[PDB]
RNA sequence: AAGGAUUGACAUUCUUGAUUUUGUGGGUGGUGGUGCAUUGAUGCCCUUGUUCUGGGCCACGCGCGCUACAC
C-alpha cells in the first residue's frame, strides 16, 4: 500500500521538513553548503554562518526510516527549503545513510531533477512546485512544530481527530529562527514537550505518537 | 582509530577503499556514523533534557565509555569523529 | 608535486610580473629624469604654431531658450497601486501590533 | 626632428601594469605638437591602463577640434578593434571606465563618438553595449535633448532606435522640440515606413516606452494620430496600458 | 625567565661540540 | 540539565604533544626533552667506548 | 545553553597565524 | 554662481569653462545564464567586478623506582 500524494481519500501523515537548507553551488564541479566544509564561502558569500546545515534535514531521515508507521506505509515526507523548493519523496526510499553519500545525492537538485530507480518504475524523489495543501488529502489538520504553543500529548491529540484524513506537522528543520507559521496554512501551533527539542528528536516524538495511536 | 602518514583517523566505510581489509576486517562493519545518530538522538531525547538518563556504549573491541548527560555532542560527523580520536587516545575529554 | 607543481609556476610567474613591473616603472623612472625638461631642446626647433556641430548647438542652445517637463517619474496600473496600497497597510498594521506587544 | 625618447614611452606603455606616468606625456598639452609626436610615438600596441589615463589628460585637453585629432582617427577605432576582436564581446571595465572619464566635456562629444559610431559596422549588440555605457553616467541634459533631436532625423537604423529608447527611458522632462521630434517620428514612420518595413516587438518596446509617461505636452489631434498609431500597430500588450497613458496624459 | 633559555642552547652548543669532537651521531639506530 | 561544549584539538595527534599557547615554555619544554636524550645518548657512548 | 544551536567552531591553527 | 562652477597642476599658482555647484526628491543597478529557426516584451537563478602582500615536514619508545592528585 504504498502511498503517493494523489489518492487524498486514505489516512495518512503527512511530515514537512520545513525551511530546509540543502543548496547548490558551482566549484566543473558541484558542492552544496555545509557549514563544517567550507566558512569562507559562506563569509565571501555574506550569508549567515550557522544556517547552511544539510544535517538536520539528514538526520530527519530518521521520520522516512521510522519504521513502525513507515513500515505500514501510513507516513509521507514533503521538504520545502528556504529556496523556496518542494521535494517529495517516495515512502519506500531507502535513504543514503552516511552524510557524503547525502551530498553526492545532490543530483536531484541539480542535475536529474527526479530520480528513478534502477528497473525506473516509480519515482523517488521530486522537485515539485508549491503549495503544499494542494498536495495534501482533503482533510487535513493543521499542525505546526513551536515551543511556546501549548503541550499536548500527541497520542491524545490524533486520537481526538476521529477521521480528519490525515494529520499533517510542519516542522521546522532550521538552525535558529522562526517558521513560517501564518504565511502558509498553519492557524494553530501544537507544542511539543517543555523543553526546546530539535527537529529531529520533535518528528520523532509525533511519529511515535502515531505509532501508538493507530496501533502502530 | 588509525595513523596515516602524519594523520589520525577514525575508521568509517567512506575514508578508504582497504585501510580496514588491510587491518583484515571487513569494510561493512566499520559504522562510527549510527553511534553517532543514536547519541545525537539520545541526547536531545526530553528525557536526557529532564535528566533520568545516561549512555554508556561499548566498542566491539571491548572499550566502555561513559557518556555524561551535560554532554553537547557535536552536530556534524567528523566533529564528531575528531571528537572520538582524542577520547580513544586520551581517555578523558573536557568542558 | 602537484602543490609543487601549482606553487612554483605561481611564484614563477609572479617574479616574471613583478621583474616586468619593476622594468616598466624604471623605464617611466628614465625616461622621465631624461625627457622632462630635456625636450626643451626639442621644443623650439620643430614645433606647430562645422555645420552638423551648430546644428546641435543652435537645438542646445534653443532648448536652453524654451522647453517643458514630463509628468511624474513613473507609469503603472492601479492595479500595482492596490496591491502596494495593501502592502503598506499589512506592513503597518503588523508594525502597529508588534509595537502594542512590545 | 623630436627629441625621441619615445621610443621608450611607446615600449613601457605597450604593457603599462601600475605606477606614475613620463610628465612629457603629462604636460604634452602644453606643448605644440602633441598629434605630430603621437604619429610618431605610433601606439597601435596600447596598454588599457594608458588608454584610461591618456583619455583623462585627453579630456584634460580636448575640444573639438582636439577631440578630432585624436579619439575620431585611432582610439575610436582601437575600441572597435577591442569589441570585434574580444570573442565573448567583452568589452572590459578598462575600456568603459575610460569612457566615463571620456564622457565628461561635452562641448563636441557628439563629433566626439556618436558622429562616428554611426558610420559603420554598428550592430544592435554594439548598440545596445553603448546604450548601456550611456545610460549609467552622467550626461548633459541639453545634448540629450539635442541629441535625440539629431539621432531622431538621422536615418532608420535598429541600432539607432534602441539609442533613442535609452535616450527616452532617462526619464527626461522633455522640451517641445523633442516632443514635436516625437511627433513627427510618428509622420516618419507611416504608409513612411510600413509598407517598406516591418516593426516588430523592440520597435514597439521603443515607442510604449515613449508613451509611458511621454504624454504631458499632447493635445488631442496627436492623441487621435496616437490613437491610429496602435490602432495600425495592433500588437497584444497596447490596450489597458496605452488607453491608459491617453487618459492620463494633459495638454 | 629567558635565562633559562639561553643558558640551556649553551648547554646544548657545548653538547654538540662535545659529541663532535669524539665521533658520535645524531638519531641513526635502527629497530 | 545544562549543556557544556566539549574541549577538545582539532587533527588531534598523540605523538605529537599538544600546542601550548605560549612559545617560551613550550620551546623550553621542547629543549629540556632535546638535552635530556642527547645527554644520555653522550654519556652512554663515551662510557662505552671507555669500556 | 545551546537549543539546538551546535557547539561552535574553533579556527584553525593557520587562520589564526595568518594575523 | 566668470565680480568664478568645475576641470589638467610646473610644491604653494596658473594652461581648461557650466560637463556647473548645493540641496530637495527619486529611478534599483543588466557586458547576465536557460527552450525557440541559426536575429525571437520567452518559464526558471544573479546586479550595489580591475592591481600588489600566499607555507607546517613523513618534545623517541619501553620500563623499575620516586612524586603529585582522595574529609
Amino acid at each position: 500500500p504504498v502511498l503517493t500524494s494523489k489518492d487524498k481519500i486514505t489516512k495518512r501523515m503527512i511530515v514537512v521538513l520545513a525551511m530546509a537548507s540543502l543548496e547548490t553551488h558551482k566549484i566543473d564541479k558541484y558542492v552544496l553548503l555545509n557549514c563544517d566544509d567550507h566558512q569562507g564561502l559562506l563569509k565571501k558569500m555574506g550569508r549567515d554562518i550557522s544556517e547552511a546545515r544539510p544535517d538536520i534535514t539528514h538526520q530527519c531521515l530518521l521520520t522516512l526510516l521510522d519504521s513502525p508507521i513507515n513500515k505500514a506505509g501510513k507516513l509521507q515526507v514533503y521538504i520545502q527549503t528556504s529556496r523556496g523548493i518542494l521535494i517529495e519523496v517516495n515512502p519506500t526510499v531507502r535513504i543514503p545513510r552516511t552524510f557524503k553519500r547525502f551530498s553526492g545525492l545532490m543530483v536531484q537538485l541539480l542535475h536529474k531533477l527526479s530520480i528513478r530507480s534502477v528497473n525506473s518504475e516509480e519515482k523517488l524523489l521530486k522537485v515539485i512546485k508549491n503549495p503544499i495543501t494542494d498536495h495534501l488529502p482533503t482533510k487535513c489538520r493543521k499542525v505546526t512544530l513551536s515551543f511556546d504553543a501549548p503541550v499536548i500529548r500527541v497520542q491524545d491529540y490524533i486520537e481526538k481527530l476521529d477521521d480528519d484524513e490525515s494529520i499533517c506537522v510542519f516542522v521546522g528543520a532550521m538552525a535558529r529562527g522562526k517558521d513560517n507559521f501564518a504565511d502558509e496554512y498553519v492557524d494553530e501551533k501544537v507544542g511539543l514537550s517543555n523543553y526546546p527539542l530539535s527537529a529531529s528528536v520533535a518528528c520523532s516524538k509525533f511519529c511515535h505518537g502515531a505509532e501508538d495511536a493507530w496501533n502502530i | 582509530t588509525h595513523k596515516i602518514s602524519d594523520k589520525y583517523v577514525l575508521l568509517n566505510c567512506d575514508d578508504h577503499q582497504g585501510l580496514l581489509k588491510k587491518m583484515g576486517r571487513d569494510i561493512s562493519e566499520a559504522r562510527p556514523d549510527i553511534t553517532h545518530q543514536c547519541l545525537l538522538t539520545l541526547l536531545d531525547s526530553p528525557i536526557n533534557k529532564a535528566g533520568k538518563l545516561q549512555v554508556y556504549i561499548q566498542t566491539s573491541r571491548g572499550i566502555l565509555i561513559e557518556v555524561n548527560p551535560t554532554v553537547r555532542i557535536p552536530r556534524t560527523f567528523k566533529r564528531f569523529s575528531g571528537l572520538m580520536v582524542q577520547l580513544l587516545h586520551k581517555l578523558s575529554i573536557r568542558s | 608535486k602537484k602543490t609543487k607543481a601549482e606553487v612554483m609556476k605561481e611564484v614563477i610567474a609572479k617574479s616574471k610580473f613583478y621583474k616586468q613591473e619593476r622594468q616598466k616603472a624604471q623605464g617611466i623612472m628614465e625616461d622621465q629624469i631624461d625627457n622632462l625638461d630635456d625636450n626643451f631642446e626639442d621644443v623650439m626647433s620643430e614645433l606647430m604654431m562645422t555645420d552638423l556641430d551648430k546644428e546641435y548647438d543652435i537645438k542646445v542652445k534653443e532648448l536652453q531658450l524654451d522647453k517643458r517637463a514630463a509628468p511624474s517619474d513613473r507609469t503603472k496600473t492601479e492595479e500595482e497601486k492596490n496591491a502596494e496600497a495593501e502592502e503598506k497597510k499589512r506592513e503597518l498594521e503588523q508594525q502597529r501590533l508588534d509595537r502594542m506587544n512590545g | 626632428k623630436v627629441i625621441k625618447a619615445y621610443t621608450t614611452v611607446g615600449s613601457i606603455l605597450k604593457t603599462w601594469t601600475h605606477g606614475k606616468l613620463p610628465k612629457l606625456f603629462k604636460v604634452i598639452p602644453s606643448l605644440r605638437n602633441w598629434q605630430d609626436v603621437i604619429y610618431v610615438t605610433n601606439p597601435e600596441e596600447w596598454s588599457p591602463h594608458v588608454v584610461y589615463e591618456a583619455t583623462k589628460l585627453f579630456v584634460s585637453n580636448l575640444t573639438a577640434k582636439e577631440s578630432q585629432k585624436f579619439i575620431n582617427l585611432i582610439l575610436l577605432e582601437r575600441f572597435r578593434d577591442n569589441i570585434e576582436t574580444s570573442e565573448d564581446h567583452s568589452l572590459n571595465y578598462h575600456i568603459y571606465r575610460a569612457v566615463k572619464k571620456s564622457l565628461y566635456k561635452p562641448s563636441a562629444f557628439f563629433k566626439g563618438f556618436l558622429f562616428p559610431l554611426v558610420e559603420t559596422g554598428c550592430n544592435v549588440r554594439e548598440a545596445t553595449i553603448a546604450g548601456s555605457v550611456l545610460a549609467k553616467v552622467s550626461v548633459p541634459a541639453l545634448h540629450s535633448s539635442a541629441a535625440l533631436s539629431y539621432l531622431l532625423r538621422l536615418p532608420f537604423s535598429p541600432p539607432t532606435t534602441v539609442f533613442i529608447k535609452i535616450l527616452l527611458d532617462k526619464k527626461y522632462a522633455l522640451p517641445y522640440q523633442t516632443v514635436d521630434d516625437c511627433v513627427y517620428y510618428f509622420m516618419r514612420f507611416r504608409i513612411g515606413e510600413d509598407a517598406t518595413r516591418v516593426l516588430p516587438v523592440i520597435w514597439h518596446k521603443a515607442f510604449l516606452t515613449f508613451a509611458q509617461r511621454y504624454k504631458n505636452d499632447i493635445t488631442q489631434d496627436q492623441r487621435d494620430f496616437l490613437l491610429e498609431t496602435v490602432r495600425q500597430r495592433g500588437h497584444k500588450d497596447i490596450g489597458p496600458e496605452i488607453r491608459r497613458e491617453l487618459l492620463a496624459g494633459a495638454s | 625567565h629567558t635565562l633559562a633559555n639561553n643558558v640551556e642552547s649553551k648547554l646544548r652548543d657545548d653538547l654538540e661540540r662535545l659529541k663532535k669532537i669524539r665521533a658520535h651521531r645524531g638519531i641513526r639506530h635502527f629497530w | 540539565i545544562p549543556t557544556h561544549a566539549p574541549k577538545y584539538e582539532e587533527n588531534f595527534n598523540p605523538d605529537k604533544k599538544s600546542y601550548d599557547p605560549d612559545r617560551t615554555r613550550s620551546e623550553i619544554n621542547k629543549m629540556k626533552a632535546q638535552l635530556k636524550k642527547e645527554r644520555k645518548f653522550t654519556m652512554k657512548e663515551i662510557r662505552k667506548d671507555a669500556k | 545553553t545551546d537549543r539546538f544551536k551546535g557547539d561552535d567552531d574553533i579556527p584553525y591553527k593557520e587562520r589564526l597565524f595568518e594575523r
